[PDB]
């Protein structure tokens, strides 16, 4: 009776429409992903952080919560609920919200195909996104989302791309590999994570890969112990959160960059959208590799 | 409603009990047959990962329940739980940097043996609480 159980992915791919995204769409339309460049183009690292952040504490059950929904949940925080046994399905959005996230801003950059000049320019920016998450919107889930995407090897193995950002980004590029880098190492390695009093979406990966199912049995237990930390304290990130983005003035087309819906149906098309996670993330894994072989050829 | 959520998690805690029987099964096999660390860890983290599942449901219902009764109990088991986790931790690793020791071992197997009786213990009180609700 009273709390339920999801047993469904709440994101259905396959039933979202929009201006941008028409009844049947193909995959990695070039008007689309144009369009998505214009869009992401359009403003400054500071709002593309504010804008995924809303939609990331919308997603993870931080913003937008009804008694109704506190209710069917059992409980008042999706923080909370993640760590129970039937927020699986809370978990596993995430996931998908995640790693489909890094692909979404890797393709954006491998799409920049003017020069290793624009292109570092880009990745500059993105680092510029990763620096506001972490920093301005203490928002640790997108931040990672963001590295992983800068970290992916397709991305990284872009020389000519970081050379060039090291020579005209020089200030980007030190923050990358000496400040933000090894941050999030840290938070991964369970070390002490950001200031609570900043903070509006914790570190909550490394826990939600361990409960879906490579560290070792201490930084386990302290991903674990942590969790509880997280849990107890959903009211406070819900909080800043709402205080963060008081007077917060959306453009409605960046939310709908920033949704794993719309994501799913750019990257993979009506019908592709549906595929299994693991078949959708496979066959990008050699799309992204072939762009970035086209880009900066390795011969 | 209390017993609303007493029952549901009780459910929960039992749906998760079986992998942690089976969990607890295979470290003590490996312990038995003499396994180095590289495995016998192995199993701890399995061990310590299912059995933290309890801890977390505890905390959920040292949240919600109205019942003061109710709070105290399962704050109790809880924190006692995350005790016994850290204690399998500790022990573990000192099996592993003394391995081999059949007391180190030991040490390290009593521990998984208590774990085993707080979480059953735990069980039954959660199912006790919700019985008491009528």
């Amino acid at each position: 009776t009273v709390p339920i159980v999801e047993v469904t992915s709440s994101f259905n791919p396959a039933t979202f429409q929009s201006l941008l995204i028409p009844r049947d769409n193909r995959p990695l339309e070039v008007g689309l992903l144009r369009k998505v460049k214009e869009l992401l183009a359009e403003v400054d690292a500071r709002t593309l952080a504010r804008h995924v952040t809303k939609v990331d504490c919308l997603v993870a059950r931080i913003l937008g919560v009804t008694k109704e929904m506190q209710t069917l949940m059992g409980v008042r925080w999706g923080m909370e609920l993640l760590t129970l046994p039937h927020g699986r399905q809370l978990r596993l959005d995430l996931l998908e919200r995640f790693h489909t996230m890094s692909i979404m801003l890797a393709v954006d950059i491998l799409g920049s195909t003017g020069s290793a000049e624009e292109r570092a320019a880009l990745l500059h920016k993105t680092i510029q996104l990763a620096a506001e998450l972490r920093g301005t919107m203490g928002n640790m889930f997108s931040f990672a989302a963001v590295m992983g995407a800068l970290d992916m090897a397709q991305i990284s193995r872009l020389e000519q791309t970081w050379v060039t950002l090291r020579q005209r980004h020089t200030e980007g590029a030190i923050l990358y590999e000496k400040k933000l880098k090894p941050f999030l190492k840290s938070l991964n390695e369970g070390k002490e994570g950001p200031p609570l009093s900043n903070t509006t979406f914790p570190h909550v990966l490394p826990l939600i890969t361990l409960l879906e199912s490579e560290h070792g049995v201490e930084v386990v237990l302290a991903h674990l112990e942590a969790a509880r930390t997280v849990a107890h304290h959903g009211g406070l990130y819900h909080t800043n959160a709402e205080v963060k983005l008081q007077g917060f003035q959306a453009r409605p087309e960046l939310l709908e960059v920033f949704s794993t819906e719309f994501q799913m149906r750019l990257l993979w098309g009506s019908q592709g959208a549906s595929s299994s996670q693991a078949r959708r993330y496979e066959k990008f894994d050699k799309v992204l590799t072939a762009l970035s072989h086209k880009l900066e050829p390795a011969v | 409603s209390d017993r609303q959520l007493l029952l549901f998690y009780l459910e929960q805690c039992e749906a998760n009990l079986t992998t942690l029987t089976n969990a607890v099964d295979a470290f003590f096999t490996a312990v038995a047959t003499n396994q180095p660390p590289k495995i016998f860890v192995a199993h701890s983290k399995f061990v310590i990962l299912s059995a933290h599942k309890l801890v977390f449901i505890g905390d959920t219902l040292s949240r919600q329940a109205k019942a003061a009764d109710v709070r105290s109990q399962v704050t109790h088991y809880s924190n006692l739980l995350c005790d016994l986790l850290r204690g399998i931790v500790a022990t573990t690793k000192a099996a592993a940097l003394q391995y081999p020791s059949p007391s180190a071992a030991q040490d390290m197997v009593e521990r998984v043996k208590e774990l085993g009786h707080s979480t059953q213990q735990f069980r039954r009180v959660l199912g006790q609480l919700a019985a008491a609700l009528e």
